[PDB]
């Protein structure tokens, strides 16, 4: 990254951040223009520069050569014994769209000394897509109730070129939809989760403006405030949880891994609350639930499709998104 | 007989006319008559530093006379160290004097130079001398070949004379704004002086320790390359820039300067990428060889031939870096 955890920084030093000051003083390498900091130079402002995402693949194959290293995940490394994913099924069509969105430009704009202020808005359009449900179908076949992990990845099919994806060519590709823990009852029993409730996502921020007016009416008339229902801001937007895709529609593979709950959450409480946005974002104050390594069970090379194929409590299928412009 | 009197008196007539035979007769007759071998109580090793360097006489290996010289050339420098090693080895004066007189008259005149400087300075027999400037024992060293050119013209015409000397290029060369810095005749003095004070050849076995050597090397030309940029500052010019192995040698040379023997010296084209050298190195060797360096400055530690840990985090580690580059 690095980070003062490093424990060589005089030889390692810093790519990472490093990379983003390198890159984001291009435009006037040498300071003979005087010219500010780059927008890779902010976290605020670093993804609007097409090159982040270039450096960030670079890292990224960094990882992915250790990553890469180890030996491919066995038939007995993943069998969750006695758990089936006999079906994975969405209620509820994959649909994105933009919609329009509201906020105050007033901390921008210079106020006079005793001149009233004036509301300013900028409105932006922004990704969105319409709620669903994931229907997974599992067969609990251990003499008893189960904790489990699920574990659900969107992998691309074909590439640009219309050429089909190995599993192992897709697997690097796949981004994370959610991840919760449940227990799963013996028998034969469908789980219910809600997009809403990704543990990958949170929900816009709420206003200025209404955590203002909810703190003055709070203090103002000696009520206690309770903001508890608000999430972190950290974890990606829910109106971005599904890709853009396209008006004609676009076939993706839905992937689901139920993996070992008891194991994952050992020593974390499988029970316990571990918020809104656990997935990439943590638990705050607490350790971090799963145990897994992060992207499990796709995170090492499968260069044999048959080894994931025989694993009962792996399952994809196959799931269209629309656009609606 | 090692009077201080006759001890500068043999230097100055050994160094006299240093391109011809001696006109001395006394260096004459030691010369012809002397026998390095003859007497091995003369010497401190036992008489076996000269039984190595009559070896390579008699077997017509030294290089001839009235040819260049470079320190920097292997073969050269190690013959011209086979003399040095027998002065340094000598007890008394007369062994000194007598060896000198007999290989001047058989070793290439740079060599002998070389030899003697550096054996005067590295024996206790040569407390007291003073050595006479090489800007006026090898004159082309120090000298550019229009002056040069002057020279000859008053010697083939028999007419004594004295000639200007005024700097390598022209006013259209920025950099010869500060030619007076390096080309200095006492400036190049104290830098060959220096190494003969501090060579990179030697060896505690030749009979003491040079202290602190490898961080005089840092220093001594830290403050060489810091007094060059002040009269760069003094003359409206930007510091030097760094060289590097990969990018272009902006400024030229034409050093309009000659060997006595071997040619003019060669002049270096503008802006430049460096090519191989052939029987010397790659530039992707000089690339490596600074990455290995800055590999033991970033881990605090040298490697030693072993593998094992040379610790640089203390004060030595200034200096044992000096040995390593
Ligand atoms: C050489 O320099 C001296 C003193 O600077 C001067 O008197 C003499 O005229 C010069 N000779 C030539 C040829 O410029
Ligand atoms: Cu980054
Ligand atoms: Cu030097
Ligand atoms: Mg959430
Ligand atoms: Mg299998
Ligand atoms: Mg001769
Ligand atoms: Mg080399
Ligand atoms: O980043
Ligand atoms: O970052």
């Amino acid at each position: 990254e690095s980070s003062m955890y490093s424990p060589n920084a005089q030889y390692y030093g810093s790519l990472h951040n490093t990379a983003h000051v390198m890159l984001g003083r291009q435009g006037d390498p040498h300071g003979k223009f005087n010219l500010p900091p780059g927008v890779m130079e902010h976290f605020e402002t670093a993804t609007r520069d097409p090159s982040f995402f270039r450096l960030h693949k670079y890292m990224d194959n960094i990882f992915k050569k250790h990553t890469d290293s180890f030996p491919p995940y066995t038939h007995d490394d993943l069998e969750f014994a006695g758990m089936a994913v006999d079906g994975v099924a969405i209620d509820g069509e994959l649909i994105t769209f933009f919609d329009e969105f509201q906020y105050s430009l007033i901390n921008a704009v210079d106020s006079g000394e005793s001149i009233e202020d004036v509301e300013i808005n900028a409105r932006v359009h922004r990704l969105n897509h319409k709620e669903f449900t994931y229907k997974i179908t599992v067969s609990n076949s251990i003499g008893s109730d189960h904790l489990a992990t699920f574990r659900i990845f969107l992998c691309p099919i074909e590439d640009n070129n219309g050429i089909t994806l190995t599993l192992d060519k897709a697997r690097w590709l796949c981004i994370e939809l959610d991840k919760f823990f449940q227990k799963v009852p013996s028998g034969t029993h469908t789980i219910h989760r809600s997009s809403k409730d990704s543990s990958v996502t949170v929900p816009d921020m709420p206003s200025f403006h209404s955590l203002k007016e909810q703190a003055d009416n709070a203090v103002n008339g000696g009520h206690d405030l309770d903001l508890s229902a608000y999430e972190r801001s950290c974890g990606i937007p829910d109106r971005m949880l599904l890709p853009k895709s396209k008006p004609e529609g676009m076939e993706f593979n839905l992937f689901v891994a139920v993996t070992d709950g008891v194991k994952d959450t050992e020593g974390h409480n499988g029970d316990h609350d571990h918020g809104g946005t656990h997935a990439q974002c943590g638990v705050h104050g607490e350790a971090y639930p799963d145990n897994r390594p992060l992207g499990y069970p796709l995170e090492r090379r499968i260069p044999d499709e048959r080894v994931f194929d025989g694993v009962p409590n792996i399952k994809h299928v196959v799931v269209k998104i629309v656009h609606h412009p | 007989a090692s009077s201080t009197a006759h001890k500068q008196q043999d230097i100055n007539h050994l160094l006299d006319k240093i391109y011809e035979d001696t006109k001395y007769p006394d260096l004459q007759e030691i010369a012809k008559n002397f026998n390095p071998l003859g007497d091995t109580s003369m010497y401190n090793d036992q008489g076996a530093a000269a039984e190595v360097l009559m070896k390579e006489l008699n077997d017509h290996r030294l290089l001839e006379q009235h040819h260049w010289y470079s320190l920097f050339n292997a073969r050269q420098r190690e013959e011209a160290l086979m003399l040095f090693a027998v002065l340094n080895q000598c007890k008394v004066w007369y062994c000194f004097r007598n060896n000198a007189a007999y290989f001047r008259e058989q070793m290439n005149e740079g060599e002998f130079v070389y030899a003697l400087y550096v054996g005067v300075i590295h024996s206790k027999l040569g407390d007291g001398i003073v050595l006479p400037p090489l800007y006026e024992i090898t004159p082309h060293m120090f000298t550019n070949s229009e002056v040069i050119d002057k020279a000859y013209s008053a010697k083939m015409t028999q007419k004594a004379g004295t000639f200007n000397v005024s700097f390598t290029g022209t006013k259209k060369n920025k950099e010869q704004r500060v030619a007076y810095f390096g080309e200095d005749i006492g400036m190049n003095i104290h830098h060959v002086t220096w190494h003969m004070d501090f060579p990179f050849w030697w060896q505690d076995s030749y009979g003491n320790h040079l202290d602190r050597k490898g961080e005089l090397f840092f220093w001594v030309h830290h403050q060489l390359t810091a007094r060059f940029d002040f009269e760069r500052l003094s003359n409206w010019l930007d510091p030097v820039d760094e060289l590097h192995w990969d990018r272009i040698i902006r400024e030229g040379f034409a050093p309009l300067t000659s060997y006595k023997y071997g040619g003019e010296f060669p002049v270096r084209p503008d802006n430049i990428h460096f090519e191989d050298v052939d029987g010397v190195a790659h530039v992707h060797d000089m690339e490596i060889t600074e990455n290995r360096i800055y590999e033991a400055i970033d881990h605090g530690y040298i490697t030693a031939t072993d593998g094992h840990t040379i610790d640089i985090r203390q004060p030595k580690g200034i200096e044992l870096l000096g040995d390593i580059i």
